[PDB]
């Protein structure tokens, strides 16, 4: 079982040595991809039925 | 992350007394039924006790039955066996092991090779 | 007609409101139990509407037989006389083709399957549309509201061989193929080598067959048993004024039996089973 | 060894819990507080495709957003032209136990998988008139979960012996091995781009891998049970996860944690699907309790409800274009909504 | 357009075709779904009634079992995948007193899935023979695993073979209790138990399954079609 703790090790250290952001850049980003795209949304903003290929 | 840490056990005496405690983290401990799994040497893993949600329907392995204890603290989100009567066949790896899913009677949890959610263990040994 | 009408009277106001309630009330669970399950449950529709055609032509016989005239015309009269008929022996129709599925799906599990529900709605218009043709023989024979009509005359010969097949059919294929059918269905109920204890169902489900096929023949053969005579009687066959009094009465206690049944079909058809047990509650 | 390994795994998760923390400034809910909700939301079942004679557990919609496939345990792999209900395809598979369906992005070849541990590739463009079984990728050893084509000849498939697979479908051999899960590997979900995927495993964690390197690039631990369903934000920045405690949970690529949470104290059922809207702000997820929740996806309150099946809900898929949603049940029904 | 919609149309019809007569020949087969532990004669009960998949037919009826032996030691995902299975036949050894627990555990994980809860049980206590041996020979005791068998006396609905001692008989028995207070204490009445007691050389599994197939069928018809 020294493998699996050894590569259970170095993944750890993988994983550590990234460089993360802010959540608050994070929130931000998600919600400008939103707004950008709220318009492009049907499920967001009903389209009228004569655009629907099911209605 | 669903952690469990157990803590207790070490060398006993024949007809000696353990507790072992369960620290749990990361799932509300409330609303799973907890099992205790021992693993002895030579051999693999086998079911001991368990006891659901509120702690009203516990059940125990015939071979441990009227010796061992399992009880719940929810309030302190810990796992308690209260190890009574010992043997030297009792000798194991002792693990905790919550059920799969919340709300539920059924529990897949002693898998032989790794179960997601089984503690580390501790050791339990009895000889003279 | 005395003591007809007192008899007739008195039995069809105590079967009229349980009649309306009763079948009501089941129409009303089928409407739930269509929306909230996809299975169909035709055959019972059409025995609770054949129910309750035959329960809204009692009342117009209760105000003719309490007021000794009638002032609603002759056609209404006659249509009434035909309604009971005809969606009696609708009543008939529908709980043979209930007791045959009954037996198909549990004497031949597997082959029974879903999609061998298919052709019941013409199973169904088969036979609202063959009774009310024959149920046409009725009026013809009768054309004073519901007993004091006089019979046609006709030649006894034709009206015996009439009467014959008429009442070998509308009684004896129901009542063989409901007898045959009850019977396979008990045996297949019924485990000889040991099964699942289960909590009682399989016997629930054997006391309601041998309920169903009791009331059946207990509701409906003392009416066809007394069915030609009365047409003797009323055609002047039978000259013995005893034998044609006792007969007229039982008569007439044969149909208020008949009545009973269609006031009775809706409680052991429906309010014995589980699903009503449960939607009500 | 073990136990000085075990101290350095356990001081190494420490810190990176500590970073993590010290990088959550702010909760995501914070932020999207001040904009307005998109209230109610209302879909309704414009084609009810209808069919299958089992229940569906995979169905996957094509590029072209007009034809789907799905996968039924009757051992039938149905493409269904979603516009007209007119089933264009029905592939009989040779393992009736099928858990997983794939339709590639340029539509001539479709992907099927489940208990065989074998991904059969159909060729839907063939000559000679019907589909045939185009090839078999074989190498798991435990059900295949999930399946997902990068492009005609690459597909990545999670499987239940806690792996991922890279297959150059053309060889037939297995290019690249994807290893570190410590439960069954349920669901994955590939980014726009192709270069990252994450998988959720019955160890409620998932896992972010690069296909090129074939290491794990980064791992979430939020949930409390097994992950069913996950999927990429339109972004490929975030994704949301579904698991069995009833939570869905919103993780981020950069930020390395948990955003935010939806829950309802009346859910207790399971997640089994999710999905996202074009623009990513509705959260559609499917719930053992046959009914559907669309979430908003920015503030973690339920929009709507898609209660339209009588059975569990066991995929969900949203068109590339965004016209529709198709869930589909164990009723033995797929239904579309819009 | 019409041009193409009326092929589209025809090979819709076609498919329909082709899907109705698939129903026909699914319907007309009944899936059992075969579970058990090493040790445990599934193996033998399949290859006595003639991998993955085994066909066999009985009166005209075809039933088709799956073992699934394929996978790793946790069954939740893909025990959740057969739930629409008419039977679980689950086979134990009696013999084992060991994993008699563990059997256990698991028809009670089974029994109150959630899943699973509405699928019967067929539980084949296989290796009679070898637990006759043990209990005669009396080297292992039954009360050693279970302290209750103490306490156990045979059933008076027992029937034991002619020819055999009465202590073969309460074991059995008591295994056979022992899972069945497991199927009715949760059971609901929706599904239900089959314990059979069979052997290695027994040549009748079959027939026993398809009784019980046949009792689980008209009760699911009993149930559905209340209303008809
Ligand atoms: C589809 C199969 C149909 C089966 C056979 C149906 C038609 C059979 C008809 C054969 C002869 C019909 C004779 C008509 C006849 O006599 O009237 C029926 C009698 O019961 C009349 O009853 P009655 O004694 O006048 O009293 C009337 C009664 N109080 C009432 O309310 O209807
Ligand atoms: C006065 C007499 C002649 C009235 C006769 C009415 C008959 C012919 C009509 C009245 C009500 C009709 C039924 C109403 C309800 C159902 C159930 C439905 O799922 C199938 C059609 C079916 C079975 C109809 C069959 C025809 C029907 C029975
Ligand atoms: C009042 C009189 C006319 C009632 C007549 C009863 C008999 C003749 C009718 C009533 C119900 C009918 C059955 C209804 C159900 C079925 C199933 C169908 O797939 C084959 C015919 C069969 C078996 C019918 C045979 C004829 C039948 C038995």
């Amino acid at each position: 079982s020294i493998a699996q703790a050894r590569k259970l090790v170095e993944q750890l250290k993988m994983e550590a040595n990234i460089d993360r952001i802010k959540v608050s850049k994070a929130a931000a980003d998600l919600m400008a991809y939103c707004e950008a795209h709220a318009k492009e949304d049907p499920l967001l903003t009903p389209v009228p039925a004569s655009e629907n290929p099911f209605r | 992350q669903v952690q469990l840490q157990e803590s207790g056990g070490g060398l006993v005496q024949p007809g000696g007394s353990l507790r072992l405690s369960c620290a749990a983290s990361g799932f509300t401990f409330s609303n799973y039924k907890m099992n205790w799994v021992r693993q002895a040497p030579g051999k693999g893993l086998e079911w001991v006790s368990d006891i659901s949600q509120s702690g009203a329907s516990i059940s125990y392995t015939g071979s441990v039955k009227g010796r061992f204890t399992i009880s719940r603290d929810n309030a302190k989100n810990t796992l308690y066996l209260q190890m009574n009567s010992l043997k030297p066949e009792d000798t194991a790896v002792y693990y905790c092991a919550r059920c799969p899913a919340p709300f539920t009677r059924d529990c897949f949890d002693v898998t032989s090779t790794t179960y997601a959610y089984r503690g580390q263990g501790t050791q339990v040994t009895v000889s003279s | 007609t005395d003591f007809r009408y007192f008899i007739y009277a008195v039995t069809y106001t105590v079967i009229l409101v349980p009649g309306l309630i009763g079948n009501i009330l089941a129409l009303w669970v089928f409407y739930g139990y269509m929306k909230e399950t996809k299975r169909a449950v035709i055959f019972m529709i059409n025995l609770a509407i054949a129910d309750l055609l035959q329960v809204l032509s009692l009342p117009l016989r209760i105000f003719y037989y309490l007021n000794h005239d009638w002032p609603f015309g002759p056609g209404l009269c006659m249509f009434c006389f035909y309604l009971k008929y005809v969606n009696m022996y609708a009543s008939i129709y529908f709980l043979v083709c209930i007791s045959v599925r009954r037996f198909w799906f549990l004497m031949y599990p597997f082959r029974f399957h879903d999609c061998k529900q298919k052709y019941d709605l013409y199973i169904s218009i088969a036979g609202w549309l063959i009774i009310c043709l024959a149920c046409v023989l009725f009026p013809l024979l009768r054309t004073k509201c519901f007993v004091d009509l006089p019979t046609r005359n006709v030649n006894l010969a034709q009206s015996v061989v009439m009467m014959t097949i008429g009442e070998l059919i509308g009684f004896v294929t129901p009542l063989l193929i409901v007898l045959y059918c009850t019977w396979k269905t008990v045996l297949s109920l019924q485990d000889k080598y040991p099964m699942a204890q289960d909590l009682g169902e399989k016997q629930k489900a054997l006391k309601m067959i041998l309920t169903c096929a009791g009331v059946f023949l207990i509701c409906f053969a003392p009416y066809h048993f007394s069915f030609p005579l009365d047409f003797l009687v009323k055609s002047n066959e039978i000259k013995s004024c005893l034998a044609r009094r006792v007969i007229l009465i039982f008569h007439s206690v044969a149909l208020c039996l008949a009545s009973l049944n269609s006031c009775l079909d809706p409680v052991i058809y429906y309010f014995s089973t589980n699903e009503f047990r449960r939607r009500l509650s | 060894e073990l136990d000085q390994l075990r101290q350095e795994a356990e001081q190494l998760k420490n810190q990176i819990r500590d970073a993590r923390k010290a990088c959550a400034d702010a909760t995501l809910s914070q932020i999207t507080n001040n904009i307005d909700p998109v209230g109610r939301i209302q879909m309704r079942t414009r084609r009810t495709l209808r069919g299958h004679l089992a229940k569906i557990y995979a169905m996957h919609w094509g590029t072209d957003s007009r034809l789907l496939v799905s996968a039924s345990q009757d051992g039938k792999l149905i493409i269904w032209d979603s516009y007209t209900t007119n089933k264009v395809h029905a592939i009989p598979l040779r393992s009736s136990w099928v858990m997983t369906c794939a339709y590639a992005p340029s539509g001539n070849y479709v992907a099927c998988g489940g208990l065989d541990n074998i991904c059969s590739i159909y060729n839907l463009k063939t000559r000679e008139g019907n589909v045939r079984v185009s090839r078999e990728l074989a190498g798991h050893t435990g059900r295949l979960s999930c399946c997902r084509f990068l492009d005609d000849n690459q597909i990545v498939t999670s499987s239940g012996d806690t792996t991922c697979a890279l297959w150059d479908i053309e060889t037939g051999q297995q290019t690249t091995t994807f290893t570190g899960h410590t439960g069954d590997v349920m669901s994955l979900s590939l980014a726009p781009d192709t270069r990252l995927f994450v998988s959720g495993a019955c160890d409620a964690s998932a896992k972010l891998w690069d296909v090129r390197e074939g290491m794990c690039r980064q791992t979430f631990t939020g949930h409390e049970s097994d992950i069913n369903a996950i999927c990429f934000f339109p972004n490929g920045n975030a994704f949301a996860t579904g698991s069995d405690d009833a939570t869905c949970r919103l993780f981020d690529l950069r930020a390395d944690q948990e955003l935010m949470t939806y829950s309802h104290d009346n859910i207790i059922c399971g997640i089994t699907s999710v999905s996202f809207s074009k623009s990513g702000r509705l959260l559609l997820a499917g719930y053992d309790d046959f009914n559907c929740n669309v979430w908003d996806a920015l503030k973690a309150d339920r929009a709507g409800v898609l209660a339209g099946h009588d059975n569990r809900v066991s995929c969900l898929g949203v068109t590339d274009d965004g016209m529709a949603v198709a869930t589909g049940s164990w009723d033995s029904f797929l239904k579309i909504w819009n | 357009q019409r041009n193409e919609e009326k092929a589209q149309r025809e090979a819709n019809k076609k498919i329909e075709k082709q899907l109705q007569k698939d129903k026909q020949v699914y319907r007309a087969t009944h899936r059992l779904l075969l579970l058990g532990a090493d040790n445990s004669g599934k193996s033998t009960i399949v290859k006595q009634m003639r991998i993955f998949e085994t066909k066999f037919q009985v009166d005209k009826v075809n039933f088709h079992m799956f073992d699934v032996g394929g996978q790793r030691d946790e069954r939740r995902k893909w025990i959740q995948c057969f739930n629409d299975v008419t039977a679980i036949i689950f086979v134990v050894d009696s013999s084992d007193y060991n994993r008699l627990q563990e059997a256990l555990n698991l028809f009670k994980s089974i029994w109150n899935n959630r899943w699973l809860r509405t699928i019967s049980v067929i539980l084949f206590l296989n290796k009679q023979d070898l637990l006759a041996e043990k209990v005669l020979a009396g080297k292992s005791k039954i009360e050693d695993y279970f302290p209750e068998f103490a306490r156990y006396t045979t059933p008076e609905d027992a029937t034991p073979e002619p020819g055999e001692d009465p202590r073969v008989t309460r074991a059995k028995y008591f295994i056979r209790d022992e899972f069945l207070r497991i199927s009715t204490a949760s059971g609901d009445g929706r599904h239900y138990c089959y314990p059979h007691f069979t052997c290695a050389v027994d040549t009748e599994n079959a027939r026993r399954i398809f009784n019980d197939c046949r009792d689980i069928i008209q009760r699911m018809h009993l149930r559905q079609y209340e209303l008809l």
